[PDB]
RNA sequence: AUAGUGAACCAGUACCGUGAGGGAAAGGUGAAAAGCACCCCGGAAGGGGAGUGAAAUAGAUCCUGAAACCGUGUGCCUACA
RNA sequence: GGUAUGAGUAGCGAAAGACAGGUGAGAAUCCUGUCCACCGUAUGACUAAGGUUUCCUGGGGAAGGCUCGUCCGCCCAGGGU
RNA sequence: UCUCGUUAAGGAACUCGGCAAAAUGACCCCGUAACUUCGGGAGAAGGGGUGCUGACUUCGGUCAGCCGCAGUGAAUAGGCC
RNA sequence: GGCACCUCGAUGUCGGCUCGUCGCAUCCUGGGGCUGUAGUCGGUCCCAAGGGUUGGGCUGUUCGCCCAUUAAAGCGGCACGCGAGCUGGGUUCAGAACGUCGUGAGACAGUUCGGUCCCUAUCCGUCGCGGGCGUUGGAAAUUUGAGAGGAGCUGUCCUUAGUACGAGAGGACCGGGAUGGACUUACCGCUGGUGUACCAGUUGUUCUGCCAAGGGCAUUGCUGGGUAGCUAUGUAGGGAAGGGAUAAACGCUGAAAGCAUCUAAGUGUGAAGCCCACCUCAAGAUGAGAUUUCCCAUUUCUUUAAGAAAGUAAGACCCCUGAGAGAUGAUCAGGUAGAUAGGUUGGAAGUGGAAGGCUAGUGAUAGUUGGAGCGGACCAAUACUAAUCGGUCGAGGACUUAAC
């Protein structure tokens, strides 16, 4: 469950270290977002030469939270950190590594570029 | 906030309409023909259940 | 409670072997990315064993790629081909959330061969 | 469900241990009504551990029974002094060893003058 | 078709294809028809069905005399079902779960839990003043409205007693009938305690 | 007797104020106590009798005994306004 | 000055009591017992001031005591430095 | 309504304002910036250790072992920049 | 802005919070005409108020600028709605200071830091809940629906189709699907929360004489879990289809007026709107409705009385055990024609290996006996305890006129 002043990790190379979620997308007055949401953040923290940069607005596609996702068979996933990859307006990731386990979830949300890159998809 | 108007003597009266004592559930005891409250021991001869107890 | 016990009898699965929290398992769990479908491993640590008869479900927790993962299965799914047990664990409450804090060596289990 | 009779939760558990070990030592005690509509359960579980009989249950009652004098008798000296705990073992278990439950009744009695709160008399058998 | 019961409790199934799903558990010993209502004597069609045989002691003189017709014993829930073809059925007919399928789309009537009295927070969903900087505004229901009227318009909503309604959920799915068991599984959850009645009918939006 | 002195009465008192100082309320059984022996209910209070008295619904909170106010009985009326 | 209305309503002043036995017309509230609980750089022990009989003993239950009361720093009778 | 305890995910988005609360908190050890009136700033900051049982001691430790989620295991003792 | 008519024996002043409600000169969505409307986007006017109409940065602010969204992020009224509902940052009470003015005390033609927000609701009103009587014999159930309330929003993607349209670029109407946001009705099986008479660990001190095992106090001492119940952030469902009458608008046929013309007669199409449809309440709907079933015509006294009175019938209640119900009433489950509660016995959730032993070890401790012991509310049995014994109330049914 991310919202507004939520802060993420980066699980790319894209440069980002941490962003601050600045709207979740997908409705007027929608306040929550969960795996495979796409968020508008500010990057907060960045690494010195990466591409994106400290200040910049980037939308971003969120990977893995806490508070993680139901299946229909009845399991469960959650994670140990809230973490979400920069993308470009198709999705596609802009930096050029995933880091980290990402959800299946994001497959039906069609981030295969993200789904392939992932070490680990569960 | 306190009362704009007394009030009268016939609504003071209404009001206390359902303000009264009610005495429910005496019948005779078994034992010593006495009243006595229902399910209760007889405060006279001290029995319940046709028992001194 | 003795009749919804009654209308789920049937599909209580009785392959389910004796584990406990603590333990590690390897779920084998089924997954279908469309017409195909597979079997992917979570191994980890049991953390979690709670509900009763139909409604029973256990908690697997592993650490991949440096992030802590949590799997949550209904004990009697049959989307999970096997529950296997690895090792056995030697803990000293049903609830191992404090694992959740920990990394590493300082997460580590010993083992009990039972 | 329990009644809290108007106690916090430590203060009613000394009072239900109080009135519990009163009524093994009286074996009939008057209190209100909500008090012996919990004593009740009390007291006879006590009495389910005394018809145990076994070291394990006198020490679960141990943490419950007073530490409190239940009779002084001249079977042999006249320092024969008997605690509530064992009044609970030697006594009252072996009393209702045949019993299956249901080892007290409450007989409704007048209202208090002070208070008109509703008396009971709570008592074994 | 319809049919009362009770409602016994929640638990989850596994579906076909492994999906799980809660359902609802609701115990419908067969039903008896009672009484018929036709536009001849009562101006409007309808079936009187009755559930839940009830002890004799329990009952009535009025009462027995009524379910004599049917020639059964006392029963505790009585109630009309409408839009029905009333010549299907008659008087001492009984009512059982398999009149409904697996994958049948029902309405499902009851009475919500009781609550007791609850403010306005609970009961009207209205949201609370701060309860930090000075604020003396925490739980109540906010102004009783504007100066001009001199009064306070209706549906001014406020604390009262919470529950005990009558709610319907309509287009919920009949997922399984067990007739040995007199037990109907409806997937998801379904207003009430449970041992309450329990109103199933074929959806109306159907 | 809310008058007349603040004070008809144990008043410059009680009471208030550190103090200077401020400062009340409060008269009436009956001709005579003859102020109800004795009995009864009650722990008493208080009543009911029996007495005293011309009268006690003159019994001491005692002459007269207004009104507000409180209650009991009930002739008529009152639950679609 | 008297008496209403609001009312039989607000309030009954920071906290643990329980039961047995007793006393008595009457007791959650007085006495006794038992266990329980609270203070303990104190809620203990002294003492100055201030109060001025509140001390002790025996009686009492009108009023005072925020309930009750058989009890009291209250009332009555004796005493005490 | 007051006083108090716990809260999923988020973590100042609240608000005039982080008001209120939360967090810090003891002792030992490592370490500690700009600036300075050379005293200070400092308890800056930021870190580590703390229980139990044996062995061994230069008497402060050291080594070893042991248990728990957690060892100033409760109470009371800075939030910082 | 003008006036000075109510209020100066006081009608509390901005902004915000809580709660909304209304108007429509409509922001979005729906319908439509004209277009300098190819399409896609639009412009403009008409109809339309059913619902909807975001969160932040700065400022006391309103406003406004900005950031990021959105189908949209409408404008107004309600003492610039709402301080006996909240806030009190702003509005110069007393303090203090700056600029400025003054010889000055002081002051603003201005700023700055700091500064007590009282009230136990009587009446109407509002939201809930009972008692009374009525409804024309007395009862127990089931009902119709006068009337009322609720709900009413909308995105994106796929398909039709890269089709119609267009030189290209771009790119549909209508139709058919899927899936969301916001809101909302329920419910706790799931994920979680809580869980102060559930389980465990642990510190200090104190008590059970000591050891062992335990109790007390320390926020429930603290800590880790956690049942029932209550719950969201969890789960399920909902605003689906469809009629009828209409708005703007478009007709059809048609004359007045040989033509033309939607109108005059006649007749049709047409909106998220109206009335239904969907949900809930509902005959105190005094207009008091209907249906099924039960009791059945008593006694006495007065009297032609719709008389008074007395036992009762069906039935209901008192009282008692309770809960799925609950402030109290009430509701519902029961009262031995008995499982209603307690206990008891089995379970379960939950905790996570009791005590007492034994084995190993110098010891702390570990293993074992043994998934043990404990186990509020959950489940199932069981009359062991308590629902004893009883009492109260409660019909005998008017008249007139149709018909039969
Ligand atoms: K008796
Ligand atoms: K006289
Ligand atoms: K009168
Ligand atoms: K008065
Ligand atoms: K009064
Ligand atoms: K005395
Ligand atoms: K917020
Ligand atoms: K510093
Ligand atoms: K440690
Ligand atoms: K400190
Ligand atoms: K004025
Ligand atoms: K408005
Ligand atoms: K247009
Ligand atoms: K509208
Ligand atoms: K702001
Ligand atoms: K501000
Ligand atoms: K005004
Ligand atoms: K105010
Ligand atoms: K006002
Ligand atoms: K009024
Ligand atoms: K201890
Ligand atoms: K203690
Ligand atoms: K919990
Ligand atoms: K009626
Ligand atoms: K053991
Ligand atoms: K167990
Ligand atoms: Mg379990
Ligand atoms: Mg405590
Ligand atoms: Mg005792
Ligand atoms: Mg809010
Ligand atoms: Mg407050
Ligand atoms: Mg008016
Ligand atoms: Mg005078
Ligand atoms: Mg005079
Ligand atoms: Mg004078
Ligand atoms: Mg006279
Ligand atoms: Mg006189
Ligand atoms: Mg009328
Ligand atoms: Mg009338
Ligand atoms: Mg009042
Ligand atoms: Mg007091
Ligand atoms: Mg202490
Ligand atoms: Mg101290
Ligand atoms: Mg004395
Ligand atoms: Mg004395
Ligand atoms: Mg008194
Ligand atoms: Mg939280
Ligand atoms: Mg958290
Ligand atoms: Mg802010
Ligand atoms: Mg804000
Ligand atoms: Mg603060
Ligand atoms: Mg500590
Ligand atoms: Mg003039
Ligand atoms: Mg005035
Ligand atoms: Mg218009
Ligand atoms: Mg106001
Ligand atoms: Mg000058
Ligand atoms: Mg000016
Ligand atoms: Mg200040
Ligand atoms: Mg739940
Ligand atoms: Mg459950
Ligand atoms: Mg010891
Ligand atoms: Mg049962
Ligand atoms: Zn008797």
């Amino acid at each position: 469950m991310i919202q507004q002043e939520s802060r993420l990790r980066v699980a790319d190379n894209s440069g980002a270290r941490e962003i601050l979620t600045i709207k979740v997308l997908g409705g007027s007055g929608r306040k929550t977002a969960n795996i495979g949401d796409v968020i508008v953040a500010t990057v907060k923290q960045a690494t010195p030469g990466g591409v994106v940069k400290k200040g910049e607005v980037v939308k971003a596609v969120i990977v893995r939270t806490k508070s993680g996702a139901r299946r229909a068979d009845g399991s469960y996933i959650k994670f140990d950190e809230n973490a979400a990859v920069i993308i470009r307006d198709d999705k596609s990731p802009r930096g050029t590594r995933i880091f980290g386990p990402v959800a299946r979830e994001l497959r039906e949300n069609n981030f295969m570029k993200i789904v392939s890159l992932a070490p680990e998809v569960l | 906030a306190v009362p704009a108007r007394r009030t009268s003597k016939a609504k003071k009266a209404k009001r206390r309409t359902h303000y009264k004592l009610t005495i429910k559930g005496l019948n005779a005891c078994s034992n010593c023909g006495e009243m006595k409250k229902s399910h209760h021991v007889c405060p006279a001869c001290g029995h319940y259940d046709g028992k001194d107890v | 409670n003795p009749l919804i016990q009654e209308l789920t009898q049937e599909q209580l699965r009785t392959d389910i072997p004796a584990f406990r929290p603590g333990d590690t398992v390897r779920v084998h769990a089924k997954v279908v990315e469309g017409t195909r479908e597979r079997i992917q491993l979570f191994e980890g640590v049991v953390i979690k064993r709670r509900g009763a008869g139909i409604s029973e479900t256990y908690t697997v927790r592993k650490v991949s790629n440096g992030v802590g993962v949590e799997r949550t299965f209904p004990l009697h799914t049959p989307r999970v081909a096997q529950i296997e047990v690895v090792r056995y664990g030697k803990v000293r409450r049903a609830k191992l959330y404090y694992l959740r804090a920990l990394h590493g060596k300082a997460a580590r289990i010993k083992e009990i061969r039972r | 469900s329990y009644r809290k009779l108007g106690r916090t939760s430590s203060q009613r558990k000394a009072m239900l241990r109080d009135i519990t070990t009163d009524l093994i030592i009286n074996e009939r005690i008057v209190t209100t009504e909500a008090r012996a509509k919990e004593v009740r359960s009390t007291v006879e579980k006590m009495i389910t551990l005394g018809k145990r009989g076994d070291l394990h249950a006198r020490r679960q009652a141990a943490t419950f029974v007073r530490n409190e004098v239940a009779s002084v008798r001249e079977e042999d000296e006249s320092i024969v002094v008997e605690s509530a705990l064992q009044k609970l073992f030697n006594d009252l278990g072996p009393r209702f060893a045949e019993r299956q439950g249901g080892y007290t009744r409450i007989l409704k009695t007048e209202p208090r003058r002070g208070d008109a709160a509703p008396m009971v008399v709570i008592e074994f058998v | 078709k319809g049919i009362l019961g009770k409602k016994v409790g929640m638990t989850q199934i596994f579906t076909e294809s492994g999906e799980l799903i809660p359902v609802t558990v609701v115990e419908a010993t067969p039903n008896v028809v009672l009484q018929v209502k036709t536009v001849e004597t009562d101006g409007y069609e309808a079936i009187q069905v009755g559930y839940q045989d009830k002890r004799e002691v329990l009952s009535n003189k009025p009462a027995k005399g009524h379910v004599a017709k049917a020639n059964t014993a006392p029963k505790r829930f009585i109630k009309e079902f409408k839009n029905v073809e009333l010549g299907e059925y008659e008087v001492g007919k009984e009512i059982k779960v398999d009149v409904f399928q697996a994958g049948d789309v029902v309405d499902v009537t009851g009475t919500t839990k009781g609550k007791g009295f609850q403010g306005a927070i609970k009961r009207h969903g209205q949201s609370r003043g701060p309860m930090s900087h000075g604020s003396r505004y925490h739980r109540r229901p906010g102004s009783m409205g504007p100066v001009a009227p001199n009064r306070v318009f209706k549906n001014k909503r406020l604390a009262g007693r919470m529950g005990g309604d009558r709610v319907t959920i309509q287009n919920l799915e009949v997922v399984k009938v067990d007739v040995e068991r007199n037990v109907i599984l409806i997937k998801g959850n379904i207003p009430g305690a449970k041992k309450s009645l329990i109103t199933i009918k074929s959806a109306v939006k159907a």
